[PDB]
RNA sequence: GGUUGCGGCCAUAUCUACCAGAAAGCACCGUUUCCCGUCCGAUCAACUGUAGUUAAGCUGGUAAGAGCCUGACCGAGUAGUGUAGUGGGUGACCAUACGCGAAACUCAGGUGCUGCAAUCU
RNA sequence: GAAGACAUUGUCAGGUGGGGAGUUUGGCUGGGGCGGCACAUCUGUUAAACGAUAACGCAGAUGUCCUAAGGGGGGCUCAUGGAGAACAGAAAUCUCCAGUAGAACAAAAGGGUAAAAGCCCCCUUGAUUUUGAUUUUCAGUGUGAAUACAAACCAUGAAAGUGUGGCCUAUCGAUCCUUUAGUCCCUCGGAAUUUGAGGCUAGAGGUGCCAGAAAAGUUACCACAGGGAUAACUGGCUUGUGGCAGUCAAGCGUUCAUAGCGACAUUGCUUUUUGAUUCUUCGAUGUCGGCUCUUCCUAUCAUACCGAAGCAGAAUUCGGUAA
RNA sequence: GUGAUUUCUGCCCAGUGCUCUGAAUGUCAAAGUGAAGAAAUUCAACCAAGCGCGGGUAAACGGCGGGAGUAACUAUGACU
RNA sequence: GCCCUGAAAAUGGAUGGCGCUCAAGCGUGUUACCUAUACUCUACCGUCAGGGUUAUGAUGCCCUGACGAGUAGGCAGG
RNA sequence: GUCGAAUUUGGGUAUAGGGGCGAAAGACUAAUCGAACCAUCUAGUAGCUGGUUCCUGCCGAAGUUUCCCUCAGGAUAGCAGAAGCUCGUAUCAGUUUUAUGAGGUAAAGCGAAUGAUUAGAGGUUCCGGGGUCGAAAUGACCUUGACCUAUUCUCAAACUUUAAAUAUGUAAGAAGUCCUUGUUACUUAAUUGAACGUGGACAUUUGAAUGAAGAGCUUUUAGUGGGCCAUUUUUGGUAAGCAGAACUGGCGAUGCGGGAUGAACCGAACGUAGAGUUAAGGUGCCGGAAUACACGCUCAUCAGACACCACAAAAGGUGUUAG
RNA sequence: CCUCGCAAGAGGUGCACAAUCGACCGAUCCUGAUGUCUUCGGAUGGAUUUGAGUAAGAGCAUAGCUGUUGGGACCCGAAAG
């Protein structure tokens, strides 16, 4: 009862039928696997220049 | 035994040749590739006459040395043994394949050699005087007839088997930058060192004749 | 299919073992170590053994059948050997003596 | 009978090039990447730390993260009927800089400075780039170049 | 594999959270007691009719075992487990080889 | 323009044979008390710049030099290759149309350039 | 009359027990079986210059080994060749010169490496702890392997640095059950204390049919559901093999290649053999041979008419038109 | 089990069975005994038949191989 | 180049057939002509999209444009 | 065949289904027997076979990935429909250019490395082997190997310096560039850098082409998970309407015109009609359309007649034509 | 949507939703103040950790299409127990 293995026929008419359009990039990326050192002092640095501005508008 | 060249025709498969992948392969049946005057010079034969191949094709290890014994054998017998120089420039290299249940396991066991020959590859060479033009080419008709597929016998107006057709290797011999080597010759050229020129090639660097 | 008849022979005891299975199924092999050490002298039945360079091997019962009591007789007359020992599955045992 | 290593049918794509064996130059160990710089990834087979996946050698990426000795890439793959976002940790052996970058930086520079004049001067900008237009009306002269006229060879075989 | 019996490593106690020396044993497994619950369970379950109720393993594959040492910490007495791989003979604190001694056959 | 220290590109810099080097520098060089290191002050460590030398190292030049680099309308638009045809041929394979396009060969040229700091008739 | 607190009988426990009862008796597969593992993996090639890619394709390998063959630092240069030195020679040891790696790096193959990743020496245990992120196979799940960091504590080195095992690619394992380590932790539910038991966090004991059932056969006495997804006839495609016919002509034939043959080759035809394949047919095409009977082909055994001969006649051999 | 009558039924007790007034517990359940504990319990010895060790039995199931040298033709090998 | 020899299969037999010889064959060229559910224009049906519209239907009436194959399957209106 | 007994036979009686009985055939046990018949559990289970009921409209596949005692089946991803939702505000592309990368296949190469390999030439006062010259020679004359030097013929899926074409990554600003200065426990010798910011400048080209019959997102669920053929590349095989891959297009699921006939080839994809023009194929007749025109070749006692495609070769020919 | 502008635009507020950085709650790993009955208590502060969380609630009930599971489960069909 042997069959077909493999075969890569109509795989690429149904990937571009829905095709690959794009990954969606966005302002503001995820910082998922930066450096926990500089990850810290960025957020000490986002809470800084908030209140600075905050101060600097009364 | 002893399949058919019509099943053996074709450059079917890739080049199989004996390596360290391939072992415990028969040996080709020819051994000699250059008969009759070999130790000549090209200036004792100037006329080439050439077997050329019109078909990608494989030609047979033994049918190589079944037209190579039938042309030397003619020839050796109308005009002697030392009138011609013939050398065969196809080398079988790659062994062809004998498979001997059903498709299982299919990949087959060693069986022959065979050369592979091109469109335009000379088969056979044969260096001669002026006078042997008609038994050189009975003799390579024989071997047309021997080989597979349509071949071509063409004078080649190269001073012998090298380069350099022959009112070039005329000016080039009465210059003197030609040197007589065993079977060959030795060319002069102008990006050598000057020391070993002068000592390689006095004539050139002299006034003779 | 095929199966398989195995006829073998115990060799601490040399007694007659046999077997039968379906050849594609799987079988445990012991993993002999066969030794060859140097024979100082057969004290009371437990002869006392030596390695390359260490020396316990103390423990090996002096083999019983005739090839042990040829032995006894060569070193009775001195005649220094080397005998080889099998060690399998928690027991071992002198097997064949060999004139250095 | 079948293997998918980590460096399966990469033996030409990791080996060396000729004449260029041994030690990696510090040229490539001083050039500097920073967040949000475009790389180019081509392996360097003689650092075994840090190596690619084969499916990235020769691949373009952006850099988000840079660290004590590597740097992180973002590559986008393609896998089913979508791309996705690979997060890479390579080294800067295996990472180099991206030509068409700096040349997009000078054209960008260029054109600063051609809107600059542009504005000084009160003339229009003309200031994309035009892909190559056709011809235009042209005169040869004939004064000293006669044309030659050629004919078809016959056959004569060389060999 | 040759390991040696003392080994200078991490200690997590909270009295010494540095390396400290520590000596290296064997794990070798418990007495399987009777009473824990899988026991129990397990004898309930085999009682009575029916026979045999849970599997029974047969097809052995693996003839090693991976060794897994018990580190014991010298000053505050904890233990730790640190796993070694699959080796066939295991030495602790063997003979150390010697670089270029004379071969003796 | 040399030379030294640190380098960048990593043979246009390498290799072989032979010549030249005024100044300074570099080097060879002298000694074993100390630190130190070896089977061995040969390498290494230390002390002097004195007793000397450009013999080597180094630098540069020469070689119808080997190699390497650059270029060519030299080979060659060749081999090869996308796309097309109810094109050819028994087939093997080949030609044409619209595109892209080598390598070897031949010939010509070249034989390190440069950054920082210090020093030099 | 005999036996006698023995035996019978009642209940537990061990043995024996195909007499009997249940159940099982892997997969892939140019039919199935035997063989093999292409069933979990690794290297080169097939693989058609991103990646992916098949076959019971090719050449091989793994289920190990190592307290050093891991980590750091330092000194040196390795195969091989030449010239030499008592015994000493082809080769024992010592020098010098040349030596881009032609050696070594535990193992298969590939890659990488020269003041090292090789060979010697010194010190060590980064083969450590806490969890996260990423890559490969991928469903972007698990396992394994690996990468880069962070917070510690260390090793080494003068230091820069390097080090989270093996220079890189392989060397391996879920639930349930058992056991060990951790804090001095939670629960035993009427309230307490001790043993005991159950938990949480990390490992090990192993599933090689390797995402992981606990498992022997026979059936020609067989049965059922199916299958032309699949074998044993025929037909079909192919012609290796079988058969038949050419081309060339070294030689045999007294001399003479071709009256007749014809080696070494090489080109075809046939489906009258056996293969190869699995397209049709398993809700059925009655599957060997013989007897009987008709027709067709020609690759002519005889007969008709001819040509050639090493054809004098006779007999014979080769060929043509001919079924 | 074999299958009238006549004649004969050879060798092997290693294996598998079967068997025994063979030998010592080597292993050996429940109940019973002792030690520790606060007990649940744990660990010991003692431990029946059986298994193992020994013997017998093939008109029980069954089995009954090789390799060399060796005799005046050579060849084979009574023999070793 | 064409043609001939090589060139032998079994029911009767197949350039499709008849037939064709300065072809109705082969090679090449120039025009004319034939016709597909393809293309163009128009009409009608349906679906979709964009719109306009405050006496008897406003999920109505009307305007504009595009499109219409289809097994397994999905949905809608009857 | 047997026929005076191991004979035949009636009636009565006994043995009943895992049971009986058997001079043994797995025979017989009410036409049922390798486990009878009846009723019930029971509408037992079935990954397997068969069937599966009206119309029209719109959209419209898959035979592929991974795992499974998995290969006649499922799960999962993909492909499809529907319901939509947020915007129709600067967003994308099965495409090209410009710039910049990457690769090691075709080719090529071996007087470039590795491996194979044909042939000569010169040399080694260094005897490797065989000699000769005065048995001598740690001597000459040599042959012959070997080795080296410069050449020479042919190659290589698991060789390579070089190295295509076609496919392939990224970019072509407003989420951008430039200038002063704010935060930070990060970093620096440091008012230095890094990241994120405030403020200011950047219009008839906001920074290549062309297109947009809308872009993006989410839920849910079907069927499918046997494929097959063709051009090109290619593996095993002598080859196959053989087995297995890569790119694309088809058939399945597709009618229509042509190939006489045909799932795939050529053209062209389909609402219902009318008119016109064409594609592929054709124009002697069957058969709609020129027994058109033109230049030549061929006469076949087996002519030839149109791709897929339904066959012909080597070798010959004072047949004829041209060179 | 609002303000200015006939405009093209300039500014303000910006629900839903998208991306991202935070803040708070539970778990885990630390940190361990006042007190303390001297071993309890857990303040304050964290953390490449983690949850099906909070961050001015959306659910409940009924009905319908479709899908799932169990039931004879679309209908018919075994050899059997
Ligand atoms: C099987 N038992 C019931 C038994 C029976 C007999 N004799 C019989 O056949 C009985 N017939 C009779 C009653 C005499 C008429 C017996 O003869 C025996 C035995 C027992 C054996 C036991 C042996 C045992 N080991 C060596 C297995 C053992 O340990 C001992 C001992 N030292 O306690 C023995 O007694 C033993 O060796 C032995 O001798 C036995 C008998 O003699
Ligand atoms: C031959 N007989 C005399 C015998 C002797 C011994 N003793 C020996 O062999 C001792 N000799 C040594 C030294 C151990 C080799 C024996 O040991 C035995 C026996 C036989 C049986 C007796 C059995 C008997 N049963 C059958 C009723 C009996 O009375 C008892 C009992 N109720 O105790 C048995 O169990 C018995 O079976 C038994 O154990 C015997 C022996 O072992
Ligand atoms: C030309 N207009 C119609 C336009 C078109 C698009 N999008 C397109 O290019 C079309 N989209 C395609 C390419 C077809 C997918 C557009 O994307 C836009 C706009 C308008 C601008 C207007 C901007 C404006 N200011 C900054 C000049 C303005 O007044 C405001 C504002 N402050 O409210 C805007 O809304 C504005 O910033 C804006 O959003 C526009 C667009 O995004
Ligand atoms: C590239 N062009 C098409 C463009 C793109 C974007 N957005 C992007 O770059 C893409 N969006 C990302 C950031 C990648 C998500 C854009 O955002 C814009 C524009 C166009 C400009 C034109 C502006 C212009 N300036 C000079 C003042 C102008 O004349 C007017 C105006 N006042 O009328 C504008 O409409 C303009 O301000 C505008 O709206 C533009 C964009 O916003
Ligand atoms: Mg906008
Ligand atoms: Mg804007
Ligand atoms: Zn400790």
């Amino acid at each position: 009862a042997k069959s077909k293995n493999h075969t890569a026929h109509n795989q690429t008419r149904k990937a571009h039928r829905n095709g690959i359009k794009k990954p969606k990039t966005y302002k503001y990326p995820s910082l998922k696997g930066v450096d926990p050192k500089f990850r810290r002092n960025h957020k000490h640095a986002l809470h800084g220049t908030a209140k600075a501005l905050a101060a600097a508008k009364k | 035994a002893r399949r058919p060249a019509r099943c053996y025709r074709y450059q079917k498969n890739k080049p199989y040749p004996k390596s360290r992948y391939n072992r415990a392969v028969p040996d080709s049946k020819i051994r000699i590739y250059d008969l009759g005057k070999k130790k000549a010079t090209v200036d004792e034969f100037p006329l080439c006459v050439h077997l050329v191949s019109n078909e990608l094709e494989q030609l047979s290890s033994e049918a190589l040395e079944a037209a190579r014994i039938c042309a030397n054998k003619y020839m050796t017998t109308v005009s002697g043994r030392d009138a011609f120089h013939l050398r065969v420039r196809v080398h079988p290299f790659h062994v062809l394949r004998i498979n001997k249940q059903g498709m299982r396991g299919a990949w087959g066991k060693p069986h022959g050699l065979a050369a592979r020959v091109d469109i335009g590859q000379i088969i056979f060479s044969v260096r001669t005087k002026d006078s042997n033009k008609d038994v050189v080419v009975e003799g390579l008709r024989r071997a047309r007839y021997k080989f597979p597929g349509q071949q071509k016998i063409i004078l080649s107006k190269k001073w012998g088997f090298t380069n350099l057709d022959r009112p070039e290797y005329l000016k080039k011999r009465e210059a003197g930058e030609v040197k007589d080597d065993g079977a060959f010759v030795k060319f002069l050229s102008k990006k050598g060192s000057l020391e070993n020129n002068i000592r390689e090639f006095p004539e050139y660097f002299a006034a003779q004749a | 299919h095929a199966k398989v008849h195995l006829v073998a022979i115990d060799i601490f005891t040399g007694k007659k073992l046999e077997d039968l299975s379906p050849s594609t199924h799987n079988m445990e092999v012991p993993v002999v170590k066969r030794n060859e050490y140097q024979l100082l002298d057969i004290d009371d039945g437990f002869l006392s053994l030596m390695n390359m360079d260490g020396d316990t091997k103390d423990d090996v019962k002096a083999p019983e059948g005739e090839l042990g009591d040829s032995l006894q007789t060569a070193f009775d007359e001195g005649k220094d050997l080397m005998v080889t020992i099998i060690s399998a599955m928690g027991e071992e045992a002198a097997i064949s003596f060999k004139e250095a | 009978g079948k293997s998918h290593g980590y460096r399966s049918r990469t033996r030409y794509m990791f080996q060396r090039d000729f004449r260029k064996h041994g030690a990696v130059h510090l040229s490539t160990y001083l050039k500097v990447y920073k967040v949000g710089d475009i790389v180019d990834i081509k392996a360097n087979g003689s650092i075994q730390k840090g190596m690619p996946h084969k499916f990235y050698q020769g691949k373009t990426g952006v850099v988000y993260n840079v660290t004590k000795s590597s740097v992180g890439v973002i590559i986008n793959k393609m896998v089913g009927n979508r791309y996705l976002e690979k997060r890479l940790n390579l080294r800067v052996e295996h990472i180099k800089h991206s030509k068409c970058r700096q040349e997009f930086l000078e054209r960008v520079k260029a054109n600063a400075a051609k809107r600059a004049e542009a504005k000084a001067q009160g003339v229009a900008v003309q200031l994309k780039r035009q892909p190559a237009q056709p011809r235009e009306s042209r005169i040869v002269s004939t004064e000293g170049n006669v044309p030659q006229t050629l004919a078809p060879v016959p056959y004569e075989t060389f060999i | 594999v040759n390991v040696p019996k003392t080994r200078k490593t991490y200690c997590k106690g909270k009295t010494c959270r540095k390396h400290t020396q520590h000596k290296v044993t064997q794990y070798k497994a418990g007495k399987a007691s009777l009473f824990a619950q899988g026991k129990r369970r397990y004898d309930r379950k085999q009682s009575g009719f029916g026979g045999q109720t849970k599997p029974v393993f047969h097809k052995k594959a693996k003839t090693t075992k991976k060794v897994v040492l018990r580190l014991e910490c010298v000053k505050c007495k904890t233990r730790a487990q640190l796993t070694l791989k699959r080796c066939k003979h295991f030495e602790l604190g063997g003979e150390k080889k010697q670089k270029g001694q004379a071969l003796q056959f």
